[PDB]
Formats: structure tokens, sequence, C-alpha cells
RNA sequence: AUGGUAGGAUAGUGGCCUACCAUGGUUUCAACGGGUAACGGGGAAUAAGGGUUCGAUUCCGGAGAGGGAGCCUGAGAAACGGCUACCACAUCCAAGGAAGGCAGCAGGCGCGCAAAUUACCCAAUCCUAAUUCAGGGAGGUAGUGACAAUAAAUAACGAUA
RNA sequence: AUCUGGUUGAUCCUGCCAGUAGUCAUAUGCUUGUCUCAAAGAUUAAGCCAUGCAUGUCUAAGUAUAAGCAAUUUAUACAGUGAAACUGCGAAUGGCUCAUUAAAUCAGUUAUCGUUUAUUUGAUAGUUACAUGGUAUAACUGUGGUAAUUCU
């Protein structure tokens, strides 16, 4: 909310890639590894 | 009062903002070729469109005028230059037929990968992006570089760059010294 | 309208005041001593309403009968504040709640010196 | 403005001169002189950006205190002295001679000359009259007034002076078939023969000049500079031998340099 | 503090542009005018000082004006004005009859001359 | 356009700083370890009077500085701070409330935090940021710009009106922010200047009763104005009744 | 830029029932008065009284069948402070 | 596995101010950046000259290392050297001393100071004195 | 007002002005008048083609230095970092008097949704002069600066399972 | 060289609204690591400005008795440098802004056999005490004036 005074850079969920890492990761979710779902393309499937 | 330094866009947005087909177009593209945006796309688009201007406009008057061989044949030696188009279709029809993958894969990102100086496509960008490896004398961290052909037979790691030579990076001699004073005590 | 003396002007102003609480008071180039008028019938107490929201990581519990003191304006008023939610009733009812809502903004009336300024508590 | 303008931007400078347009804000605007200020040279062009023998503005500066440039046979000290179209610049200290006569490109092109050749310098004539006392004077193109000259000269004639007593040497009569140099315009820096003079009254008289690659081209005659007859210029010009090429022969002349 | 004019005729105060060749004024650009005020030269009740000149010597002697006497500063300069100022003839050379000045610095008493002039 | 600039004019000429004006400056430090005698030092080394000063080091805390170099009145308002309410009188008046802050110690969520937030919703008017502790960090200037974005970037997220904190070691930053004190029109608070309100520079005692008697109070009236029917609230004293 | 004026609890009936939270405010460059949306606030207790504002366009096509009034204007700053940052709670802003 | 090598380009002779000028270019394996305290006494026995007569200036580095290109200077003797060339340079070699003057602020102020008096000005000094001495 | 003469005046032709004459000149092919938030042009944006909408602003030309007018000097000014008067602002005053035009560079107030530093320097580009040398907020450098524009870090490999 | 959602029980049209993309076009919001480049009080107030600066200039070569310096090695007319001042020149260029202006400015294109032109460049003048006339003044010395001016 309020940050600390502390944010000086000179002297939980893992994290996310970002850049070309997660370009890696959306063509390995999508082409690589694809989920035939009922025919389809489903993405963000939930329980099915 | 100067001159103002000219500047001008380089890459040109899509029409139409969210169609199925081309945006899985643009994600196998820059997943196999190793790409970062979708940036890199559209400025080679751009540069198509652009050379499709220059052969449109030059295609549609008549033959054997010399402003058409001269712009023309000088298009096309410098295309030939790049390697874009091959050898043994040396006509200005078939530069209007090119596409857009024979100029990305002419891309130092492409070329340290398939000359066998790395391991994967990402491994060449991060293999050209951290100065290891050189284009005969000049190291790059450029990975858009689009090599020529003469080019092409001079490219392997940089002088300075440990795996061209000289001495071992940070964390090498980091660890050397900790190995060091490690048989020390 | 019928004010006598308008700002930016040295004014010699004096007090009907007891004798008894000048041990109170200070030397006033060591102390503030800021002197605040009020408006007609603003002495004259009242049924009033305040607005109320709860400061940011402040989870202590208040009810609606403990003494808590009100800072609108310059005056102080030790008060037990009934809690409620300023939903708008035609019949002018409303939900009298055991305890402040830690969520939205709730409203506290009670009986109290009026403040014709609207200002902040 | 209310009087002469003093400066000369960038941007508005003549683009045969070729500057740079990013190493400041103005250009050198030259003094009053001989030649007009659009078809001219100052000095400092001329050592700085055409030779490279000195660096700031102020080298060439101090280049042109210690009396070693001269233009026509005369040492000139000022850093904006039109130097332009036909003199000849002298450098003693490196003891050779420069002409300033058109590239085929349209601009101005370096020249080396000997010192025989350095003692004498063309002149078209721009307007005879009678002058005071009854004297005739020619005015050549540079703004020399030369008193006293042979009768038989008209106008747009070309007057060889010699530039030690800046007398008249020889002439030569505005005919046909004679080597003509094109001054100005956009068809700037052929040479060739003259075909014949079109006559044209009350406006612009056009002439057609035909190369030695038998080209023929027209321009007016205010950019008309006669050499002499044929074959045997009065001048020695320079490499290319006024000839202007089509682009694409043109680099076809500059493929054929390589042979490592 | 403003002076008397020579030429202007009233007890009073008048305002008048000023020019180049005149007094109480001097143009800081060429040919400049500016509409100074002036004050006339009647003598009134309002002159803090009055200037004057003396014309012919009275009886009794003056302390500052009579007893004590200043030289010239700077002798002539043209040789006519040499000539002039001793009576020269014309064969007579200026040379020698050049006046002066003798300065003193440190140990070194030197003397200056003026440069002649035509 | 002429009667905008003469209600503006007429606006403005409430600041007349030969004789008729009145600006009230607040300096409160966000740290315990800070003097704000400092700051008024910092700043009025600008000014370039030192007998002012020599005046107000041995036992005054109100002070009434006069300023040739802007011809503005200015009366310069401590806090105590072993009194939070007093804080918050001395804030509640002053058309100018000044924050300091340190570039060594960042400031407290247990008390500086609470400050800011008890004085943004009890009502602020034109503010200044500034620091103070620039100097004592290291002495090369590139590792000082980065302590100076930190308290920007902090002075933001509680003040969006103004972006730059301002430094009392640059002299024409000094020059700056003592020319902003000095002429800019202070935004108004509503509640206070609908009543009127003065603030006293002489407290004395008329004795009328045995049991009460009349104050004197010499002060400059600031607000909407005084009428001698209406009520008049003392804090920490309570209601009272005009003579 | 304005200074806002009052509260304005128009009702609005046909189709969907807009409980109007918006405020009429007071411009200042030429002194006329319109009105002005308040986005994103369930409670507009940003928004006080005698607050100066900033409004911004809207094309909200007010409707024929349920009289829902023609509001074109939004507001994007209080008090020199954004709302979208107050409505995200990352900012505050000085209530005067 | 150093070696400072020193290649002197497009070399002209140029007579007019006794000089002669010359692009340097600079291989230097496992360096970084050679000086120009180093370079020029390097090039002051190459071009059989003093020290203090040869000049360098704007040497660029170019990207990646082990090469660098400036522009060398070489003067035929130290008097031209001291006449021609710029001042900064000569303070840059020690053979000239940067002139303590004030800043452009107060030159500008006290030519205009300066400006305000007329006539030497030691007229008006009495004159003030006398006129706090009354 | 359009033209004829003759003169005046100008640096000069010219109703530019004065005398004496004629009654003419423009216009539905848009004159005359009104509006323009209208400096003009090179250009910018967006377009298959045809267009449409801006152009205060890095170059050329014009006008102005709060609004008008008048003029000395000079080759060149109806100059404004020159003067004179009037109109409106407005400074110091010891009350008598005296000086002012930042639409130059910074900077301040006001205004608005809207726009930076009272820094360094002639070393470059060139300009002025009696002229190497002095001067130049013209200009260059640096600071503020998500107006825009180009390139591109936020990870890459193995081995186990 | 592309369209798409919204009238109706359903359909085909006409029609606009809304969606879409660019703006080297402006403002604002959230966010912000790098390298180069770079606009920046035009819009509204051509409104008001504190203060500082922006125009001054000297060569072997117009005028030096600075009662300035350096003394110094030929220099008793001077001769080195040189503050001030006279004289010559510039200040009419640059910089800024866009208020007025709709055959006005301007763009391209002519003309001056209809004119003025410091400067530069080239020519141009045996015809009117001469071992070279005269006079003012500044700078300087001294006396002054007023609260105050680049006053005198
Ligand atoms: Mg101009
Ligand atoms: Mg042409
Ligand atoms: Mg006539
Ligand atoms: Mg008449
Ligand atoms: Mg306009
Ligand atoms: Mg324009
Ligand atoms: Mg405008
Ligand atoms: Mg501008
Ligand atoms: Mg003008
Ligand atoms: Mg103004
Ligand atoms: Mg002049
Ligand atoms: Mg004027
Ligand atoms: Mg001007
Ligand atoms: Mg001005
Ligand atoms: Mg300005
Ligand atoms: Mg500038
Ligand atoms: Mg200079
Ligand atoms: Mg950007
Ligand atoms: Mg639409
Ligand atoms: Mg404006
Ligand atoms: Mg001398
Ligand atoms: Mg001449």
């Amino acid at each position: 909310m309020a940050k600390v005074h502390g944010s000086l850079a000179r002297a939980e969920k893992p994290k996310k890639p970002k850049g070309r890492a997660y370009k890696r990761l959306l063509y390995t979710r999508r082409f690589v590894n694809v989920t035939l779902v009922n025919g389809k393309r489903r993405m963000n499937p939930g329980p099915s | 009062p100067r001159a103002p330094r000219t500047y001008s866009k380089t890459y040109s947005t899509p029409k139409r903002p969210y169609e199925s087909s081309r945006l899985d177009a643009e994600l196998k593209l820059a997943g196999e070729f190793g790409l970062k945006n979708k940036k890199e796309i559209y400025r080679i688009s751009f540069q198509l469109s652009k050379i499709r201007r220059a052969a449109r406009d030059l295609l549609t008057r008549d033959e054997k005028d010399p402003k058409r061989l001269f712009e023309g044949n000088a298009l096309i030696r410098r295309l030939v230059r790049v390697g874009v188009l091959s050898e043994d279709k040396k006509k200005l029809d078939y530069v209007l037929a090119l596409k857009v993958e024979d100029f990305l894969e002419r891309r130092l990102q492409t070329q340290v990968y398939k000359l066998g100086l790395a391991k994967s496509v990402h491994h060449a960008r991060v293999l050209i992006t951290q100065r290891h490896i050189a284009v005969g004398k000049q190291i790059v961290n450029i990975p858009s570089f689009m090599v020529r052909l003469d080019s092409e037979k001079h490219i392997d790691f940089a002088p300075t760059s440990p795996f061209g030579g000289a001495r071992p990076g940070r964390v090498a001699r980091r660890n050397a010294a900790r190995k060091a004073e490690a048989s020390g005590e | 309208n019928e004010a006598q003396a308008i700002a930016g002007d040295r004014i010699r102003m004096f007090i009907r005041f007891p004798k008894f609480l000048l041990e109170k008071i200070q030397d006033p180039k060591q102390l503030l001593f800021a002197v605040y008028g009020l408006l007609l019938h603003e002495h004259k107490n009242a049924v009033v309403n305040f607005s109320l929201q709860r400061w940011e990581q402040y989870d202590k519990p208040v009810p609606s009968q403990e003494p808590i003191v009100v800072q609108y304006g310059v005056r102080r008023y030790t008060i037990q504040p009934l809690f409620s939610q300023g939903s708008n009733s035609p019949n002018n009812v409303h939900k009298y709640e055991r305890f402040l809502h830690p969520d939205t903004v709730s409203v506290a009336t009670c009986i109290a010196p009026v403040d014709f300024t609207q200002s902040p508590a | 403005a209310r009087g002469p303008k003093k400066h000369l931007k960038r941007l508005a400078a003549p683009h045969h001169w070729l500057l740079d347009k990013l190493s400041g804000c103005y250009a050198p605007r030259p003094s009053a002189g001989p030649h007009k200020l659009r078809e001219s040279l100052p000095l400092i062009v001329f050592l700085r950006n055409r030779l490279k023998y000195a660096l700031n503005g102020r080298e060439v500066k101090a280049i042109l205190m210690q009396r070693h440039v001269k233009v026509d046979g005369k040492v000139r000290t000022d850093t904006t002295y039109p130097a332009g179209f036909m003199d000849v610049i002298t450098l003693d200290a490196t003891n050779e001679n420069f002409r300033l006569v058109y590239d085929v490109k349209g601009r101005f092109a370096v020249h080396r000359i000997t010192d025989e050749e350095a003692s004498y310098k063309l002149g078209k004539v721009k307007k005879v009259q009678l002058g005071k006392k009854g004297v005739p004077y020619v005015v050549t193109h540079d703004g020399r007034t030369i008193r006293y000259p042979d009768p038989n000269i008209k106008v747009n004639d070309t007057v060889k002076i010699d530039l030690a007593s800046g007398k008249i040497t020889d002439f030569i009569k505005f005919d046909a078939g004679k080597l003509v140099y094109v001054t100005g315009g956009r068809n700037l820096g052929r040479i060739g023969t003259i075909v014949h003079k079109e006559r044209h009254d009350g406006g612009f008289d056009l002439v057609h000049i035909k190369d030695s690659l038998d080209n023929t081209f027209v321009t007016r005659l205010n950019n008309v500079f006669v050499i002499g007859e044929q074959g045997k210029p009065y001048i020695s010009l320079p490499k290319g031998k006024g000839i202007k090429l089509s682009i694409a022969e043109e680099r076809d002349r500059r493929r054929a340099q390589q042979g490592l | 503090g403003f002076p008397m004019k020579q030429g202007v005729l009233l007890p009073t105060r008048i305002k008048l542009l000023l020019t180049k060749n005149v007094s109480c004024y001097r143009p800081r650009r060429d040919g400049e005018r500016k509409r100074k005020s002036v004050r006339g030269a009647i003598v009134g009740p309002d002159l803090a000082v009055l200037a004057l000149v003396i014309v012919k010597k009275g009886e009794q002697e003056l302390e500052g004006l009579t007893d004590t006497t200043v030289p010239k500063r700077l002798g002539p300069k043209r040789a006519n004005n040499i000539r002039k100022f001793f009576g020269l003839s014309k064969e007579d050379d200026v040379r020698d009859f050049v006046i002066r000045r003798e300065v003193t610095k440190g140990e070194k008493t030197y003397t200056k001359a003026p440069k002649i002039q035509r | 356009r002429a009667q905008r600039i003469l209600d503006s004019i007429e606006n403005r000429k409430l600041f007349e700083g030969k004789n008729g004006a009145a600006k009230i400056i607040t300096i409160v430090p966000l740290v315990n370890d800070l003097d704000p005698l400092d700051i008024l030092y910092k700043l009025l080394k600008c000014a370039d009077d030192e007998g002012i000063m020599v005046q107000e080091v041995d036992s005054k805390r109100i002070f009434n500085v006069h300023i040739k170099k802007f011809k503005s009145n200015l009366k310069i308002i401590i806090p105590d701070m072993t009194n939070f309410l007093n804080i918050l009188d001395c804030a509640k008046v002053a058309d100018f409330v000044v924050f300091g802050l340190s570039g060594v110690q960042e400031v407290d969520e247990e008390f500086g935090e609470q400050i800011i937030r008890a004085l943004e919703l009890q009502g602020i008017a034109s503010y200044i940021g500034v620091i103070s502790n620039l100097s004592a960090v290291h002495e090369k200037e590139k590792f000082q710009l980065d302590v100076k974005q930190s308290l920007e970037s902090y002075f933001k997220h509680f003040f969006p009106s103004e972006e730059r904190v301002y430094n009392l070691e640059k002299n024409s930053d000094a020059l700056n922010v003592l020319r902003t004190l000095c002429q800019r029109l202070p935004r108004s608070i509503n509640w206070r200047d609908n009543r009127g309100y003065v603030v006293a520079d002489f407290v004395d005692f008329v004795e009328t009763s045995p049991d009460s008697g009349d104050l004197v109070i010499e002060g400059t009236v600031r607000g909407i104005g005084f009428n001698a029917n209406r009520l008049v609230h003392i804090p920490d004293f309570g209601d009272f009744q005009l003579n | 830029k304005g200074i806002v004026l009052e509260k304005l609890g128009i009702e609005s009936k046909q189709p969907n029932s807009a409980i109007r939270k918006c405020v009429r405010v007071q411009l200042i460059k030429n002194g006329k008065k319109v009105t002005a949306f308040v986005p994103n606030d369930g409670c507009l207790n940003f928004v006080d009284e005698n607050d100066e504002v900033l409004l911004a366009g809207f094309g909200r096509k007010g409707k024929a069948k349920g009289d829902i009034p023609g509001v074109r204007f939004k507001v994007v700053k209080v008090s020199g402070v954004s709302l979208l940052a107050l409505w995200k709670e990352k900012k505050e802003k000085p209530r005067s | 596995s150093d070696a400072v090598t020193i290649r002197t380009r497009k070399v002209i002779s140029n007579p007019l101010l006794a000089r002669k000028q010359f692009v340097v270019d600079v291989l230097h394996p496992n360096r970084a950046n050679v000086s120009k305290d180093e370079l020029r006494e390097k090039l002051a026995e190459v071009y059989k000259a003093e020290k203090d007569a040869v000049s360098v200036f704007g040497f660029r580095t170019q990207f990646g290392g082990g090469k660098s290109v400036g522009f060398g200077l070489v003067y035929n003797s130290v008097a031209e050297a001291k006449k021609f060339e710029p001042t900064y340079r000569l303070v840059r070699y020690g053979l000239a001393e940067k002139v303590e003057k004030a800043s452009r602020q107060q030159r500008k102020q006290k030519k205009n100071r300066d400006k305000k008096i007329f006539g030497t000005g030691k007229r008006l000094a009495k004159k003030v004195a006398r006129r706090n001495a009354d």
C-alpha cells in the first residue's frame, strides 16, 4: 500500500518469466503440448 | 535553429486487432525463430511492405527504360547481398513473391543456431546479447543483424569472450577462487 | 454580511474570562494562542451526524457505547456514538449496528454541538 | 529585414557547396566581391571542405594571415571572399596552383595547374559600352572593367586576360562550332560544340550544344562560356573531360575499377 | 541640482529637447536628443550655487584666489604652436625648445617629451 | 480579462508585504532525529540576514520575520514534539505546512505516517516538502539524486499535487522555496476560512471582577472576520463570550 | 477544470435503474455549470464539497423510454489526485 | 599478451602550417585504451620530432575493444607547436598554463559596471570621498 | 472614386498630392460587405486511385516590439535592448522631481487540460570591428524532460528422478 | 483496395449510432531498467514583469606627457605596451512572436529603356607659407550642486 522508504536499490507463488522466455512458455503451451479438449482449442479449462 | 534530425517509424501495426489465424501465425513464428515481441514481426512486415511497394510501382511501367533496370537491379543486388533472395531467382517478379520467413531466418539470432554455435535458438539469443560471438572482428550484442554472405564465413566466438579464449568470466574465476581458498584452508 | 472587521487587520480583542483558568495559559512566543470564532447557535447543542471511515491497519474493535473523542473543527468532545449504515430510507429509519463495519463507510450520529461548515471529523 | 542581411543559415546555403548539415547552425556567407553570391565559393570551403588543409574556422584564417593564399595574383585575407569561377588560386608554400572549374555533377572541382597555365585566366565579356571621355571598356564576368579593347569585340565573347598587367591577350569570336563550357543552371558541367544559336526577340536566347558523344542539349545564353575552337581548348579541362554520363553507365564505369 | 542654461530667460524651470553641440547634455547615441529639464539664466532665490569669474582685480587680495597659482598641465604639441608659444622664426627648430616633464620612480629619474605633430 | 485581473489583484492585495501581510509557516519534521531550527537556518541563509537569527537563537519559538528580498511579512510557528494535538493546532491554522524529511533515517510508520494522515484528513493548504540530511549521505551527488528520487516517490504517495522534493543544501533551490513561500497564493480550507480566526502574538489580562476579568489579545484577523455578538472557541479552554 | 457544487441523486428508471452518484461541477474558465459523473466509487467518499476537480468527456447515449438524462462529463482528477489511484488505494488525497 | 601497434593513416604533408596530419589507428589487444601521453611520445621518434611538438586528439575506441581511432598531428619544430595549436591542447600538454580568469557572469557584470562610469573615475572617487567625508 | 493635362514631392514611375477638366472604374465568370479561433509558402498526417484535414514552430518571404502617431543620425530605421508627445499600466521620491517597456536568454505572477535551469563556455558553426588576439544568452555544452523516434535486459544450459 | 454488433415473431433493405486502425497531435492516468536521438509557455493573456545578462570594437599602419607600467639599452620631438577619451565603424544583422492582413502577404514567373545602392572587386583625376596654414574641445587638473538618473 504505502511503500517503506528503504526503496534504495543502489547502496507466495513462484515468479513468472518475462520477455522472450514468456514467448517460449506460450509456444510450448499452445503448440508443443496441444491440449485436445472435446475436438476444440479450449484455452483456460476448468474441472472437466 | 539547426537541421532537424529526421526520424521515421519502422513497425506498422495490423489493421484488425484480434483474429485467431494471424495471432497463431505470429506466435508460431515468434516461438520458432526465437523472437521476444510481435514488434520484430511487425518491423519485418513493414520492410516487406516497403520492398513490395517499390516492386509494384516499378512493375507497372514499360520495360527497357533505364529507370527500371537501374532501380530494379540495384534493389535485387542489395537483396542478394543479404541472401534473402536466392541466386537462381534473379527476376523482379520473384522479389514480389517473397515472404516474412525469408527475411527472418537471416538474423544472427538464427544463424548462430544453424551454424552450430548454440544449442537452442534462445541459447543463440543469449550468446549474442552477452557479448560472446563476433562477426569477424566486431563484437555484437544484437540479434537482428541481417547477416551478409561474405560475413557468414567469419562468425565465431569473440577473442574477449571466454568461449573464444582468454581468461574465464567472473563466475568461473570466482568459483576458482572459492575452491582455491578451500584447498588453501 | 454583518462582519464588523474584515480580515487582514491588526485587532485588539477582549474576552470575558474567569480568573481561575489563568494558570493554564502559556507564553504566546513559546506556545501558540489560536483564536477561533464560532457561528450563531454553535454553542447550542443538538442531535447531529458524522460520517465514519476506519483508518488503515486498524483492526481493533469499537462498539457503540464507549467514550471516543471527536476532533471536528477545533473543539474536541468525548462521545459514545451510535453506529449505523447510511442507506437512504423513505421514513428515515436506519439499522443500529453494535460495532463498526470493517468494510465500508459507516455513519455515526450523536448528541453534539452543531457545526455549520461541514468540517471533517 | 531593414538593411542588408549579414548571416547565412546552413539549410539555405547553395547545395553545390556541399556543406554538412549537422556540424553547426550557420553557413559561411560570402562577402561582396567579384562573383554572384549563389554561384561563388569563399576561401573557407575551398581550404577546409575540399582540400582538408585546415580543421576549424580559425585554422583556415590562420592560413589567411600568413599571405599564402593568392587569388588572381594578389593576396586576399578575407575568409569569405567569393573566389568564384575561372580564377586561379595560388598556394606558394605547396608551390602549386588551383583552378576553379566545375565538375560533371554540378559542383566545383579541384584541378592541378602548372606554373605556365596559371599565368592567364579567360573571361566572358558581359557588356561593352563607351565610358567617360569616349573610351570603350569591357566588363568581363568577374567584375573587371578592362579599358581599351580590340574594336572587334562584342558581347558574350571570351577574352584571355594576362594576370600581371590586367590586359587583354586574345579573344574568341562567338560563332557556331566552338567549344563551349556551360556556366550554370540544371544542366551544369558539360562541354561541347555549338550546333546553332537560336535567336529570340525580347526574351531569352537559347543555344543547341552537341558534345563529343553527340548528345544535343539546350541552355540559355546566360549560362554559356566560350573555351575555344574544335579540340584545342585554351584551358585544361577537368577529369571526366566535360561529358556527363547516364547513371546506369556511370555505375558501369564504377564497377569497372575493381580488380584488387 | 539642475544647471542654468545660457540663453533661456525666465526665473523658472523649462524642459527642453537638448541636442548634440550644446551644454547640459551629452548624446549617448549618435544624433541623440532627450527632453531634459533645465533652469533659466535669470538669477532668483532658488540657486544653491552661483558661479562667478573675475574680470577686474580689486584692491584687497584673496587667499585661495590671488595668492595661489596653478601652472598649466600640458605644453603645446603642434610645431607652429611651439613656434607661436616661444616666438620662434621659421628657420628655428622646434626640437630643442619642447617642454619636458620629469617623472620620478624609485631611484631612476626619467623625463618625458610630447610627440610633436605637423 | 479586465475584471479577472481586477479580482485576481483584489485577491492578491491581502498580502501587501509592507504593513498588511501575515503568512503562517509551520515546519514539522517527520523523524525524531531532526531539529527544525536547522531547517529555519538553511532556509534563511539565502535571505542573508544574520541578526534575525542572532535574535532567534536564545529563547524564542514564535518569530515575526520581515524580508526585504521579496517584501513580505512572515510568521513562523514551531511545534512541540511532545504533543500530537499541539502539532494539529499548528498546522490547522497555518497557510503553509512544511514537512521536514530525513535522508538518513526512514520516516516512522508509528509516528510520522500518522502525522501525514492526520494532517491530511484535518485539511492542508499549500504545502512544501523538503530535505535536510542530503549532505549526511555520501558526498558524490549521483548517490544523492537517487535518495532525492526516493523522497520524491515517498512524498508523491501522499501529496500528488506536488512532484519535487526540494533541497536546502542548494542555494538556488533555497531561493526557489523562499520565493514560493513568499509569493504563491495558498489554497483556502473551507471550514476555517468561513468562521475567521486570529493568531495571537501578545496576551494580557485586565481585572474586572475578582472571579472573572478581561483577556487582551493582539493579533491579525484572518478569514471571514469577527463580530462582537458571536461566540469564540479557544482550543484546550472551550467557548467564551466577547466583551 | 472545475469546482464542485452539489450532490445529484438522480433516479433514472428504464431499462436499468442507475443510482446516479454524480456531482454538479462549476467550471473555472467560463463560469457555466455542467453535471459530471464520478466513476468507479461505490460510495463517492472522495469528491467532497468545494473540492476542485478536472472534468473530461464522456459519450453516454441517454434514453427516451426511461427519461434517463444526458450527462456528458466524467471526473478524472479530484483535488489534484487521480480517481483511479484512489480507487486502487495507491495514493492519497488531501481533503481540502 | 599486449602489443601496442600504432599505424598512421592517410598522411598528408601540409607545408602551409609546417605540419603533417594523419589519422591514428591503434590495435591494442587486452588493453584498455592507449594514453595520449604514451601515444604522443610513441609518435615522437617515429616521426623524428620532439615530444612537445606533436599532438593527438579525438580518440573514439571502437565497439568491442582492442581498437581505437583518433587523429594525429606532427609539427616540424616546437615553435610551430606553440604558434599554431589551439590554446586548450597546449593547456592539456603542460606547454601552456590555464589563465585563472573569473566566470562569464561577473565578467559581464564588471563590463556593465565599468560602462556605468564616464572618464577615468577617480575624480568621482575623490568626489564621493569628500561627500561621505561631509 | 476611373481617366486626361500641368505642377509639386520622392531616391524614383504613379491620383501619391494639389489645381483645371471630362464621368467614368468593378460586378451573378460572385464585385461590394461580413466572418476566419487566417501569417503565406516549402511541408505534415491519412489514403489502391481520386482526395480529406492541418501547417503558431528548426528554411524562405512578411508584420510587430503595450496601442497609435511623429522624427534626428546613417548608405540602409518611421528603429523601439534610439528619442518625442498622447492613451493605458507602473517604479523611486527627502514631494520639488526622475527613470520604464523581457513577442531576446534564464526566471516570476496571472492564465489555462497544456509546456524546463535566474548553470557552463566561445572550444566548434559563423557574424561584427580599427579587425589573429576583443565581443557574441547568435550559437555550443550540461541539467529538467515516457512530446515523439531507433536498437533491446528481465534469463540460458545441462544432469537426476 | 477487408468491415462488424444494434430496429423485427422471423427475413431482406434504407439509415445512422457504436466498435476498429493511424496521427512525427495534444492533455491526462498507471508504470518505468538500458543505448543513441530529440520536441519543450504556439493554442488562453501580442497580459503584467523583480533582478542579472544579451553590442561593442585597436592593427607595424588616425590621435598618448595616464603626474600608469617597465627600465632599457642608440634614441632631448616621439618611438615598448597601454586604462581613459576624441575620431572611424557597427549597433538597420542575429534572436523572438504571429496580433493585424483574404488580390493583402505569399508561391512560381517577369520588368527597371522607372530608381537609390555604406562595403567588396576592377578601372578612374598633369588644367584648382607648400620644407606642409588656422581654431575649438574631450580625456586630464581644480572648484561645485541634488535624496535620486549611464545628471552634469
Ligand atoms: Mg531579423
Ligand atoms: Mg535554372
Ligand atoms: Mg507629371
Ligand atoms: Mg483635385
Ligand atoms: Mg490570427
Ligand atoms: Mg507557418
Ligand atoms: Mg494563434
Ligand atoms: Mg518557440
Ligand atoms: Mg519592423
Ligand atoms: Mg507584454
Ligand atoms: Mg553605421
Ligand atoms: Mg516604433
Ligand atoms: Mg531590435
Ligand atoms: Mg526588451
Ligand atoms: Mg523570455
Ligand atoms: Mg537560444
Ligand atoms: Mg569571441
Ligand atoms: Mg518516447
Ligand atoms: Mg462510429
Ligand atoms: Mg501566449
Ligand atoms: Mg602599438
Ligand atoms: Mg574601390
